[PDB]
RNA sequence: AGGACCGAACCGACUAAUGAAAAAUUAGCGGAUGACUUGUGGCUGGGGGUGAAAGGCCAAUCAAACCGGGAGAUAGCU
RNA sequence: GCUCGCCGGAAGACCAAGGGUUCCUGUCCAACGUUAAUCGGGGCAGGGUGAGUCGACCCCUAAGGCGAGGCCGAAAGGCGUAGUCGAUGGGAAACAGGUUAAUAUUCCUGUACUUGGUGUUACUGCGAAGGGGGGACGGAGAAGGCUAUGUUGGCCGGGCGACGGUUGUCCCGGUUUAAGCGUGUAGGCUGGUUUUCCAGGCAAAUCCGGAAAAUCAAGGCUGAGGCGUGAUGACGAGGCACUACGGUGCUGAAGCAACAAAUGCCCUGCUUCCAGGAAAAGCCUCUAAGCAUCAGGUAACAUCAAAUCGUACCCCAAACCGACACGGUGGUCAGGUAGAGAAUACCAAGGCGCUUGAGAGAACUCGGGUGAAGGAACUAGGCAAAAUGGUGCCGUAACUUCGGGAGAAGGCACGCUGAUAUGUAGGUGAGGUCCCUCGCGGAUGGAGCUGAAAUCAGUCGAAGAUACCAGCUGGCUGCAACUGUUUAUUAAAAACACAGCACUGUGCAAACACGAAAGUGGACGUAUACGGUGUGACGCCUCCCGGUGCCGGAAGGUUAAUU
């Protein structure tokens, strides 16, 4: 059964990579948030 | 010529074709072609605009020119072409000086007829000149609204308008819809109604076919579930509501012009 | 023109291997451990000036690190350019 | 020629019996040059989308997704 | 190690994606492995991924994204021009053999190619952000020419049979060879060459386009395959020396022909249809500003250059997505016998026996086999089973929209051997002989090879479409015309859609829709069009305006802000 998560790494990096993050306001909050939390992997980037 | 297929299948058994035989077998003028992508009936926003567009066949644009300005130099028509575009033929033409255009193809019109577009031009099918040249009583095509903007109105398989009169600086045309319009006596306009006449008696006979020209399917109001529709919901065939748009205006009637600019250009409102 | 000081840097050490001695010892071709920013042509200047012998070919590439575990803690060894050397026909090398 | 026929791949899912499986199995079943199917990438965002329309689908979640916040909502009830 | 068994259009081989050391070697067996474990995709250590020509990077663009100015917007921000990104598409170049425990079109051996510089001598119009060409394109169908590949014969090597026979019309194995360079064929496309002029190609153009005129019928482009060379080479069945029983070193015959033949190539071709089928760069070409006897261009020759990143391993799976050593997952390769076949059966190459076993042979459950007599009496219901099942030929009703119905129904033949015919009809096609504008040419010729289908005669069986495979059929009737779609995971239908019909709106800055707007779709469309609603092939058809809507009217009544 074909599930959900159906990976391919260019898609990952578009929809939530970092320099996708950065592009857009809510995006750099998100960083900002993740940050401040002291998340060791900010973003998806490997 | 209109030709009821034969009913080898069933989707086969109700097609009528219209072969005009007199068209280009081959690839069209490549100079004048350019690229055409699909909408989807989608906006920039990326929402559907409007239902039921979608898919159908890759197609090229043809420039056509509808403006139709080579004053003076005399043109001949190499031949007839289908445009995918339009309900009308196309016909590729050749001016003395070397260049081609594609313009719509009249009713008379053939490979080898000659055409001119100017004051001094001829009276004659395919012939292009201001209305305020052109005698009264003759139909037109190709009509433009505003001087030197290209033609708009009768552009349509078999359309064509009537110059019922010239009033000073104005013509009064008789649209194909009925509907009765001034317009400035300098616009332009070409002799002759528009060509691919018999198109209207073409039947497409399959949902295939349809699909084939980018028309996805329609579904009934009535169909739905009343949050999607005015008319949905209702246990069986239920329908006690007066007939209205998805969003919620009334459609068997009532009237939706409200361009107070034009309003003076209009004689008289079809009927 | 590759600058002495950035020679010496390039090169790390002498890789020994079961492989890497049958380089030498038939084909005449050492395998170097090498700077991981050390390009090809840098390398070689650096092994004519270095260790003083004429160089046919330089083949590179990237060796990628294990991940190894200490104890419970996880973690990862470095990557580190290794560096096929080919030398010239005769060319004896200490 | 064909939204033509029989029929593998491929797409589906009508009957049947039966956790390896949070929808499968085997035996049969429908379509199989088209309104087909499929890979890669793209776009549409929550009273919004999309919908050959079933209130279907929108990350095992849908008559209004998920995450966080108002928030210790309120609970004549247990 | 020897047997047995399973897959073999896969359960084999190679990739992409995704994973990220799982690869190889040594070592250990606590935990992990549904048991044991000396084994492991487990632990620990070490090793392993070599590129000018493969891929990325790079040049070019699609959908789309971002977007200087700009337009719009309380703010945030939205749209969008110039631009710039964006493959899943376009754009230069490598093949064969050998080698590692583990990489290889990357190392080595041989034989190649590419496109840049730089320098040269030789010549002499070069020059773009611009013009033109090209790239550049659909579906289906049909062949014909080919090859991959396979079969047989020939040849070469080996063999003479654990049991009757087996020196022959016997048995086993092998019989392979690239890119490149030369040739330019089967075939496809197109008339060429020169001269003159011209409101066209944002300017110019010697280019393209268009007009004339002259002259010759061959000119050019394209093109699989074959042939030659590449190759006195490599590889080569197996023989022979050493042996850490893993292998290493030497050596090495023949290496031809015919037939068959793709879904691969010629073919981005041809024919045809309507639903009318990317873009840009690379590439060719034309000039402009310019420069002017310099640069630049093309000409060969020399030299330098090709950086960087990826390259292990799995990849229909025990390594990816599924919590698991548990269904899903795109591409490429496609042997033999039978067969229409990529179905099916048995096999090859190759890969496996699915990580608990041993007994026993109760009930009951599951999955199968057979069953006297009856044959739907079962049951809500013939559910399920059973049955039918192929090719050829004969034959086939109502009704019909004249296409269908129809594989209607129902029947007959079917194996093997011999003869017709020491293998026919056909297919292929060598020598020889003739012609020739000479070649991959044309005629004639028929050797050899291959080879159905039929008829007649015989013959065995209970049975010849013998296994696997492979329609059940007919009659009346509701619904829906039909092919389609649908509740992912209890509903596939009479529900949705549909072609068709009707009403209605909409004159283009269209109606409408998304958008505080700008704008965008509608549509680069224009009433033979687009939107909305209902109905729903086809046939015959299809009173009431009082109510509520809508449309038109505006005499009077009433009536806001305002005053």
């Amino acid at each position: 059964m074909k599930r959900t998560f159906q990976p391919s790494v260019l898609k990952r990096n578009r929809s939530h990579g970092f320099r996708a993050r950065m592009a857009t306001k809510n995006g750099r909050q998100v960083l900002a948030r993740r940050r401040a939390k002291g998340r060791a992997r900010l973003t998806v980037s490997k | 010529a209109v030709v009821k297929c034969k009913p080898t299948s069933p989707g086969r058994r109700h097609v009528v074709k219209v072969v005009n035989p007199e068209l280009h077998k081959g690839k069209p003028f490549a100079p004048l072609l350019e690229k055409n992508s699909k909408s989807g009936g989608r906006n920039n926003n990326g929402r559907i605009t409007t239902r039921h567009i979608g898919g159908g066949h890759k197609q090229a644009y043809r420039i056509v020119d509808f403006k139709r300005n080579k004053d003076g130099i005399p043109a001949v028509v190499e031949r007839l072409e289908y445009d995918p575009n339009r309900s009308a033929n196309i016909a590729l033409v050749l001016y003395k000086d070397g260049e081609r255009r594609y313009i719509l193809a009249p009713k008379g019109l053939k490979a080898g007829d000659q055409i001119q577009s100017g004051v001094d031009a001829a009276i004659k099918p395919g012939n292009t000149l201001p209305m305020r040249n052109i005698p009264v009583g003759s139909t037109v095509h190709n009509v433009e609204m505003k001087p030197g903007k290209g033609g708009q109105l009768a552009r349509s398989a078999g359309t064509y308008v009537q110059i019922v009169a010239r009033d000073g600086a104005y013509v009064t045309l008789r649209l194909r819809s009925g509907e009765m319009r001034k317009v400035e006596a300098d616009c332009r306009a070409t002799l002759g109604e528009v060509g691919n006449a018999e198109h209207m008696l073409r039947v497409l006979g399959k949902a295939g076919a349809a699909r084939w020209r980018g028309v996805r399917p329609t579904v009934r109001g009535t169909a739905m579930n009343p949050v999607d529709h005015p008319h949905g919901g209702g246990e069986g065939r239920n329908f006690g509501k007066h007939p209205v748009t998805p969003w919620g205006v009334q459609t068997k009637g009532k009237k939706t012009r409200s361009n107070k600019r034009t309003d003076k250009f209009i004689v008289r409102r079809r009927s | 023109m590759i600058r002495e000081e950035r020679l010496l840097k390039v090169l790390r050490a002498p890789h020994v291997s079961e492989k890497a001695s049958t380089a030498m010892e038939k084909s005449n071709t050492i395998v170097l451990k090498v700077a991981k920013d050390a390009t090809k042509a840098e390398i070689k200047a650096a092994v004519q000036k270095l260790f003083e012998v004429e160089v046919e070919v330089v083949n590179t590439l990237v060796v990628k690190g294990k991940v190894k575990r200490h104890g419970q803690r996880i973690g990862r060894r470095s990557d580190w350019k290794k560096a096929y050397v080919t030398l010239k026909e005769g060319q004896n090398l200490d």
